[PDB]
């Protein structure tokens, strides 16, 4: 990927609002694990059997 | 010259870390120490300039064969970008990092004999900047918690009443203080000021412009990372990290 | 006194087309100059000041 070219003014004041903590999926995933593996499984299947 | 442009103290440990012995060490056989010269600055002066030669130097000096000359080598390369003639030191020992031989006991090698006031003067902290007093510093600060010698270093700074101002704050066993530390350690840089290639009068001096001159040329040289513009080529294994931690802190 | 740096020096290059309209000359060698200054920003207009 071609890397992004800032300004000069934002690399010096530039400010970005953004909620960095990371949740994990795993509750989920977990509990529904049947129901979880089935809709990303089909998901992935649709989008490779176009190659 | 890259150990000269690191301006911070997680830059400059994180790149002892990376840097074996053998880049302090050199194979040039140099002179001796101190000894009364006379040099040619045919910009300033027709006659010889005297001056006097020192292991501080940006040049390879002869160093003595025992431990006191490989910290002294170290310390050299650290503040002045070059280290001495020491050789047949073995590969074991060559081939571990700065840090490992500063911080470390599974190198092999006994440190807490070493007399701080001795290693300064024979240095020439006098003849020191700002910047190389407080490189020096960190490498006494490093020792000494290597050999449980904590006490003894605050006392040698209590007794010197400069290094105590200048004294950089972080203990040599978390990374959370050396994160936090702001301490400004480059000796080369981008010059704000007009920097010209004219020659200095003393070796030191002189030795330095050099240094700053290069660091310049490799700046724009093609040698150089610019974290800007390709940031995603690097490994990842060597990539800028927020959450960087040197092993064992 | 009051306002920006920006406004400060907008308004002073305003004055100096005001004050030099028989002279047309002063006025777009000081715009040269701000337009390659303040492509910084606020920093770019201090130095134009400076």
């Amino acid at each position: 990927y071609r890397p992004r070219r800032f300004k000069e003014i934002e690399h010096t004041h530039g400010y970005v609002y953004r909620e960095l903590n990371q949740g994990s999926l795993l509750p989920l995933v977990d509990a529904n694990l049947k129901e979880s593996s089935s809709y990303y499984f089909k998901k992935l299947m649709s989008s490779i059997s176009n190659v | 010259m890259d150990v000269l442009s690191k301006g911070s103290l997680k830059e400059l440990l994180a790149h002892l870390e990376k840097t074996p012995l053998e880049e302090a060490i050199s194979y040039r056989i140099g002179t001796v120490p101190y000894q009364n010269v006379l040099i040619s600055r045919n910009e300033y002066y027709n006659q010889l300039y005297p001056d006097t030669t020192s292991l501080i130097d940006g040049v390879s000096r002869e160093g003595q064969r025992n431990v006191n000359g490989l910290i002294m080598s170290i310390i050299s390369y650290v503040v002045s970008g070059s280290g001495h003639y020491i050789p047949n030191i073995g590969f074991m020992l060559l081939r571990r990092s700065i840090l490992d031989i500063l911080t470390k006991h599974d190198t092999g090698l006994v440190t807490n004999n070493l007399n701080y006031g001795i290693i300064a003067r024979n240095l020439t902290v006098s003849k020191m900047n700002c910047e190389q007093r407080k490189r020096m510093l960190i490498c006494f600060k490093l020792l000494a918690y290597k050999d449980g010698n904590q006490n003894d270093y605050e006392i040698y700074l209590n007794q010197n009443i400069p290094l105590k101002q200048i004294a950089p704050n972080f203990i040599p066993g978390d990374m959370r203080t050396v994160i936090h530390n702001q301490d400004q350690l480059a000796i080369v840089g981008i010059p704000a000021y007009r920097l010209t290639q004219s020659t200095e009068l003393s070796i030191r001096d002189d030795n330095a412009k050099s240094y700053k001159l290069g660091y310049v040329d490799w700046y724009n040289s093609n040698s150089f990372l610019r974290e800007r513009s390709e940031f995603n080529l690097i490994r990842l294994k060597d990539r800028d990290t927020k959450y960087g931690k040197l092993n064992g802190w | 006194t009051s306002g920006s740096i920006i406004n400060h020096a907008n308004n002073l290059n305003k004055v100096i087309n005001h004050v030099f309209a028989d002279k047309p000359l002063i006025s777009e060698t000081m715009l040269k100059i701000l337009t390659i200054d303040g492509t910084t920003g606020k920093d770019g207009y201090r130095n134009w000041l400076d």
